[PDB]
């Protein structure tokens, strides 16, 4: 009962931190496309 | 040692995310100061002109 | 002492410039090794408009190839005359825009653009004199469309004062063969009527028809609408390799043509083109060549001039010839057609002698035209834009790369104020 | 250009929420099916 | 440029045998892997004079993974791409995707990370897969959403069996095929369709085959996947890759699913009195029988349409063709696609397999077309589907691996939307 | 530049079976020590005098020492495929055996052995030229390689000194282990392996298993498996002292510029590619692949994973056709990469070397014929987890005095039962001091 | 009649010194046995000052070898070109470098530079008059680092009029290819700066990059390296050996190149390098060879040029050249550019010509910069040696062979205000 118990921690653990990671991803990830958004309008008003 | 491996993976492409935004933030900032210091030029054509 | 620089964007580009220098190099005399082998001297005595000697007798042309696959380049060096190029021109990327325009233009062009000027900026240095650069390209494609857009506007943004001859084969749509031409036609000509100075308008459907129509082949395969193309950029350009008795260069074509600060969107023929068996029963004088180049189904447009009048006109003919024969016809055509041209504008027509024909055809000419007729292509491609866009059809393959939804419809608008000005002067 | 980059920030981020909704279940039903796998280490069938 | 092959299942890898019989003659490489530049997208070349492809034949029941092992083509394939379990998922869902699953899924990862390892210009996966049955459905869903939360940025196309309304193997394949949707409508780019009753009628009339078996199927799937990726591989006059595919073929996020149709599919009797000119058949290509796929095209309206021709073929008479086409009235091309061709001409004809039932033809056309007459299959199965699932009959398997009701009642509800959202976008 | 080898217990004497069997044929000598009188394939005359010895006849006899106090397996090699390879006086065999308990190999049984073996070792050493140092292969974990093995290496200090002793010693694995005072008998010998072995590359037999059925895909392998690639890591990294290369690694830089404190000398080896004879042409072996091998934590001959712990310091030494660019690119490859860390303090991490001669498989054997290889011997701080473990586990059993009879009637005492533990717990603390 | 000699030491030395008397003794026309089978009468009249003729016109190159173990003069025998190097002249221990410039510069030096300087002051008297030394060695070694550096010594404490060039590699960041290079660069470095006139600084991540990008080869190796490094080391002596319109002695070259006794470490780059793939369209013209030279591209050092300023700099040219176009060339981009030089020196260039160009070509040069932006490649050592020091690592090799951390701080020191005298000066 102990060991599975463990187990079972581990596992939740596991899990828990790949579902935050995916987030906190996504996150960064529309950040970045806002940024680059930012960028390219920057470009195109100072070749103008 | 799937945990250990998970969370060295997760910290690592932090790092790789900071690392472009970096980038893009560097970028960003040479572009205004390029488009400031453009504004200047023009200025100093308009002076010219007259 | 004048020079130019020609640069091909993407395959329709490259394939057109290939077959661009395979005639060119044989209209100067050199094979395709690089070594002169011809026979006179009117040849050799002004190729270093588009050659560089090497070492001892080795010319090499002043052409870029650009584009985002390896294939199309091996294609173009496994065919005949590709020997010729400098290996270091050679520019390419690995993995293809893909008929995408946000690929041309933000994630690939960028990418690739600051690789590019490198070369420009070498082979426009190592020249002595610039009058304008060359461009060939498509406007329904990624690799043709949004990079060579991007790399014009990186051009202008170095040489203000110079003149591009952008050639765009526009994209048709009963030779259509991509699902979406409008989303990549619109966004260039958006930027091309911004700063390319002379687009030459070309389509694969009249060039189809003046195939099936007049050479009468049986299988015309891609080789010879190339070499027409090809024959219509290596006549259009001859006033400075060859002397003529009435000599007009890039910058007097231009504005002679160009009326006002923003109509530069030429429709092109040549003269003449005969299958090889009426070339034995017709007589090539110099009324029966201009009848031809003003056949209305000569131009290489979609657009029937029928349908509109002609801001102006300009004519180039090469070989030997009577000077007043071609003005009296000119004016003939002018008099007997006068309700075709701008009122507004007395003598609307231009004409140039050049004393060299191209090899073979003993005598030849070429018409450059600014008819108003031209907004019937960008109107009929406005129609397939605003049909798909109504309801943002394939769009999230740009949207996602990076274009919001404010820049088509300000693309929209711009095209429809550019088909709206020649209404306007018609 | 400012409002436009934010406009698109905020309709991306809207879109991914979207998504986000398709996360948080994942979460609670693995958790919810781990905490009863846990106990059928011992009689998977036979305890029922 | 390369694109790298997953096979899962029965179905997957014995489709897969047929791929790869028709690539090693397509390369002339012998089946014992050696050649007596353009291989490069499926071989690598290793050794002195060696040629070992991308492909990874992954599956459960061993009785058909060895079998690639025992048959001529042992020395072809790297010994440890052929990844066998020990217990089949018994065409049960829950025990492909989560008893013996996720046991296997590891390996396949540890393998196929090594093969794009050695690849360089990825352009993307090919999986084979029957949702018809238990691992190539959840195995399948499984896999697919591994590679997905890691590569992302690569396609994949999945080249899915489905079940036909008549001829239906299994029981609660319906069950399978309504509990993959989640996985195939988000993660597979794009999802081409294959039905076995449309590959039996046209086996039936046009090769008039009377009682076939699943070699011709496998050589007709065969010969359709060499035609796509011809492109990559040989020469054309007028090439297309995945990527204009993709951005040809998927005008929304939610709509990716192809019918299929080669042409001509004509035995070597009737090769010689039919000349075979290019509009011939390009127009036997768009008739409503020769596709794949069991959908009355008629029962709807086209959306897009991308035509790859193989061999002696000009681009003028494909042009003329499709000018036919659009001025034909039996089928509607949706207003949203003022032109909707992608048209593509390669090079290189058809090759022949010895002792096939094709025969050598000039040219060869290809058709692969997004329409709006599959929300007539999703509807069919939805019914046949609910039909069993009033009752709640055979759920008590899936219980009992531990899967619950909740991806029974989401998987309808996806597949309620999906219907929606095609009947919606067809207006 | 010569190098003479001494094998002691089970495991030394088995090692060098098949190690010098591996050596012969890479210098292409019969095993009656006669290179073929018509034929000949090979670098050089002298890449074989730094082994085997020229005897006038063309007669070659190695630089080896069997020492043992068993006979029942010396006699094997006396018998065996090589009788006249070995002369006689190489061959050294006690009459009893020493059974597992290091007291009883080290102070009583091995006091009438060590006298004649070090007068064999100078005797042998005066013929030597150019000595570079000592190489020792022993199994700790039994009476022989441990007690007798740690009284030779002190007999050896003290007559010697500042030379170079590389020891490639043998732990017991926590799992597959063939004794039951194997803890005592490690401890013991490790508290003066620590102070007199200069290099002390690290094995283990779980994990050489655990590799051959990995990778060789034999189910049920063996010793006569394990040493074969046990001598396919010593020609690897002994390789560069007998065939020339680019960039030359020997015995003195390798021991100079891995060992950056006197006391933090414990590697981890690894060979790559290890690969068996019906996947070898299915695989395209390139150099940036056969290093991400060398470099996984499923291929040590140590069971330890290093994901725990930091390379202080690493060295490849390459063999056969690499071109000295590649490799650059991959350790270049490697230090970008993140699973694998380095230390603070040491930003030039890697020794790359580079010999010229493709890797020698025996005939009949299990490891396939390749154009290059690489073996990788990394100092890393990882180990500490082993001497944790074995701590951990010796502690278990001293709490209750259990064996320790045999050990005090043999003769000695508590005394050193603690020394070695408190001197095990520096060793640990030196280890987790350096590594942060 | 100006002697030069010729010092190799440690295994990188002894490799690039054996292809360096490949390149001389090829275009000098000697064969491999070692007597001389040129064509020309006009290599004939300088090569003394690199051979010996001893009897029967066995030439001898003027050149010492040292290293510390055998397998070096193994190889170097055995290379083409082995045959000629004069038995006497092969001073080699028993034991080996080991990697510690302890080992390097005390212990074995002790034994084995009291043993070659018999030789080198012997071949000094068998020449007559010595313009300098040239050394070419090492300095992330034990022998070339260490032993080479007491040679240095021991030579300017024998000889202080006469110049000399030190052609020594340094250790980089990217091709760190072992793990005690920053202890034996700063304790090589600090002896270096007080002691050498010239310091020819190479490396070899800018030759693997010129293999790569200039030379466009597939498989680069230490053979490519060491040719283009012997490219170099005869371009720098071609005016002692050829005549020309403007000679140039090495104290001209030190003279024109030194502003500051001890700013003396000049970073050295080659000129055309072309591929063989494209070796017939370029144009060896001046313009294109002082383009190629001015770029951070072709330099033959881990420096970025324009993250700094040029002191001065040198640019020797060998052909049948105009030194109308050559200065013209040289002060265009002096003008071009005047952030990048220094503000308080006029005509930062010195230009120099040889009426001979290299043998298989026919127009070369050589550039020589005296840089500020060279600190930057002891910053990086600098750095890992405070990273690594500050925790003793590795220290007891060094002071376990009667060495103190004392030296370890004052060579760190000298290091310090050596690129704080480059910072400083700009
Ligand atoms: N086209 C084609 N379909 C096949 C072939 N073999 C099997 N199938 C299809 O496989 C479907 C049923 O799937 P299964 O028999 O369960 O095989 P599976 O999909 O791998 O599932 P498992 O048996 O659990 O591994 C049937 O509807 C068949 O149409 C084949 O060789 N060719
Ligand atoms: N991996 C491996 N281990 C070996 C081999 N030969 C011997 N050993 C090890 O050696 C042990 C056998 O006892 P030893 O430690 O050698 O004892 P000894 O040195 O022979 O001294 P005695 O106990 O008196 O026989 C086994 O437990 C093995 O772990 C071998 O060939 N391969
Ligand atoms: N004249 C000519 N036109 C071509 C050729 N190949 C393709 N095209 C046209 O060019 C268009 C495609 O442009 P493309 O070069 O593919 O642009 P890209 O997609 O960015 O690479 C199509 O509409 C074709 O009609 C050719 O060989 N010759
Ligand atoms: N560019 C180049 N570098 C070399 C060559 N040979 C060796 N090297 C490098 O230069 C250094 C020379 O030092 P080393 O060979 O150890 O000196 P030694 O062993 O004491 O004689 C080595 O660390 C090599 O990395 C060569 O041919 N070309
Ligand atoms: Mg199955
Ligand atoms: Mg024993």
């Amino acid at each position: 009962a102990a060991h599975a118990d463990e187990v079972f921690s581990l596992e939740n653990r596991k899990q828990q931190l790949a579902l935050s990671m995916e987030e906190r991803k996504q996150e960064v990830e529309v950040h970045r496309d806002g940024l680059r958004a930012e960028l390219r309008l920057l470009r195109e008003d100072v070749h103008r | 040692e799937d945990n250990f491996n998970l969370e060295g993976r997760i910290m690592g492409d932090l790092r790789a995310m900071e690392e472009e935004a970096a980038r893009l933030n560097s970028q960003i900032e040479e572009g205004r100061g390029a488009k400031r210091d453009t504004l200047a030029e023009i200025v100093e054509a308009e002076r010219q002109i007259m | 002492m004048r020079e130019i620089v020609h640069i091909q964007g993407g395959q329709c580009g490259n394939q057109i410039g290939a077959k661009f220098w395979e005639v060119v190099s044989d209209e100067h005399g050199i094979d395709p090794t690089g070594t002169y082998h011809g026979d006179s001297d009117l040849q050799l005595e002004r190729i270093n408009v588009y050659f560089n000697e090497a070492t001892g007798g080795r010319y090499v042309p002043r052409a870029i190839l650009m584009d985002l696959e390896p294939g199309t380049m091996d294609s173009v060096r496994s065919g005949p005359y590709g020997q010729i190029f400098r290996p270091d021109n050679f520019v390419f990327g690995q993995t293809g825009a893909g008929n995408n325009w946000a690929k041309g233009h933000y994630t690939e062009g960028a990418e690739l653009i600051d690789s590019v000027l490198d070369v420009v900026r070498k082979e426009a240095e190592s020249c002595d004199c610039l009058q304008g650069f060359q461009v060939c390209h498509s406007l329904g494609g990624g690799t043709g469309s949004g990079m060579g857009t991007l790399l014009i506007s990186k051009i202008r943004e170095e040489y203000p004062d110079r003149m591009m001859l952008t050639f765009s084969v526009v994209p048709s749509p009963k030779v259509s063969d991509t699902v979406v031409e409008p989303y990549n036609a619109t966004l260039s000509v958006h930027q091309l009527v911004e700063n390319a100075d002379e687009c030459m308008v070309l389509d694969n459907e009249a060039l189809y028809d003046i195939c099936f129509r007049t050479l009468k082949l049986t299988t015309p395969t891609f080789g010879d609408l190339n070499h027409l193309i090809s024959a219509v950029m290596s006549g259009i350009t001859c006033c400075l390799r060859f002397p003529g008795q009435l000599n007009a260069d890039l910058r007097k074509l231009a504005v002679n043509l160009i009326p006002f600060p923003r109509l530069h969107f030429f429709m092109v023929g040549f003269t003449p083109l005969t299958s090889r068996g009426s070339q034995q029963y017709r007589a090539l004088t110099v009324p029966e060549l201009t009848q031809q180049m003003w056949d209305a189904k000569n131009m290489m447009c979609a657009a029937d001039p029928r349908h509109g009048r002609y801001l102006t006109a300009s004519a180039l003919f090469r070989g030997r010839m009577s000077t007043k024969e071609v003005d009296e016809q000119m004016l003939n055509v002018q008099n007997k057609n006068s309700s075709y041209f701008v009122e507004w504008i007395p003598n609307n027509v231009k004409s140039s002698v050049c004393d060299i024909p191209p090899k073979g055809l003993k005598m030849s000419a070429t018409f450059i035209g600014n008819s108003t007729a031209i907004q019937e292509m960008f109107k009929r491609v406005s129609e397939q834009f605003t049909a798909m866009f109504r309801r943002k059809a394939f769009l999230h393959w740009y949207t996602g790369e990076g274009m919001d939804e404010m820049e088509f419809t300000e693309a929209e608008s711009n095209m429809n104020d550019l088909v709206s000005e020649y209404q306007q002067y018609q | 250009n400012r409002l436009r980059v934010e406009a698109r920030k905020e309709a991306m981020l809207a879109g991914r929420a979207g998504k986000f909704a398709d996360v948080q279940a994942t979460r609670i039903k693995t958790m919810r099916q781990l905490i009863e796998n846990r106990k059928y280490v011992e009689k998977h069938r036979k305890l029922h | 440029r390369e694109v790298i092959s997953i096979h899962i299942g029965q179905a997957g890898i014995q489709v897969g045998n047929a791929c790869w019989e028709l690539y090693c003659l397509e390369h002339g490489i012998q089946p014992d892997g050696q050649m007596p530049d353009a291989f490069n997208t499926f071989f690598s070349e290793t050794g002195a004079g060696k040629h070992v492809p991308r492909c990874i034949f992954l599956d459960l029941e061993p009785t058909v993974v060895d079998e690639v092992r025992t048959g001529t083509y042992r020395q072809l394939f790297h010994p440890e791409q052929l990844i066998s379990g020990k217990e089949d998922a018994a065409n049960n869902f829950a025990r492909g995707h989560y008893t013996i699953g996720k046991e296997i899924v590891d390996l396949a990862l540890d393998r196929i990370r090594k093969l794009a390892d050695n690849c360089t210009g990825l352009q993307g996966f090919l999986v084979f897969n029957a949702v018809g049955g238990g691992t190539g459905s959840g195995l399948g869903s499984l896999l697919l959403e591994r590679l997905s939360v890691d590569y992302g940025k690569k396609s994949k196309l999945g080249f899915t069996v489905y079940p036909s309304p008549q001829v239906s193997t299994a029981v609660v394949e319906p069950y399978n095929s309504v509990l993959s949707t989640h996985s195939l409508l988000e993660h597979t780019d794009v999802a081409v369709m294959l039905d076995n009753e449309a590959i039996y009628d046209i086996c039936r009339r046009s090769l008039d085959i009377e009682r076939p078996t699943y070699t011709n199927l496998n050589r007709l799937i065969a010969q359709v996947i060499s035609s796509l990726t011809a492109s990559l591989r040989f020469d054309g006059a007028l090439n297309v890759d995945i990527t204009e595919f993709q951005t040809n073929l998927v005008p929304y996020p939610r709509i990716h699913f192809m019918l299929s149709s080669y042409a001509p599919i004509i035995s070597a009797e009737k090769a010689y009195h039919e000349q075979l000119s290019v509009a011939e058949i390009t127009n036997a290509a768009f008739e409503p029988a020769s596709m794949m796929v069991k959908c009355d095209p008629r029962h709807g309206k086209y959306m897009a349409c991308c035509l790859m021709y193989r061999g002696d073929v000009v681009p003028k008479d494909v042009n003329a063709s499709v000018a036919t086409i659009k001025t034909k009235r039996t089928i509607q091309f949706v207003d949203w696609c003022p032109t909707g061709f992608k048209c593509g001409i390669n090079y290189q004809p058809p090759t022949v397999v010895p002792g096939g039932d094709l025969a050598k033809v000039q040219r060869a056309v290809c058709m692969i077309s997004n329409s709006t007459a599959i929300g007539e299959i999703f509807s069919r199965l939805d019914h046949k589907f609910d039909l069993m699932y009033a009752k709640r009959a055979f759920v008590h398997w899936y219980v009992g691996e531990g899967m619950e009701e909740g991806e029974f009642s989401e998987a309808r509800e996806d597949l309620a939307a999906l219907e929606k959202d095609f009947e919606e976008v067809g207006a």
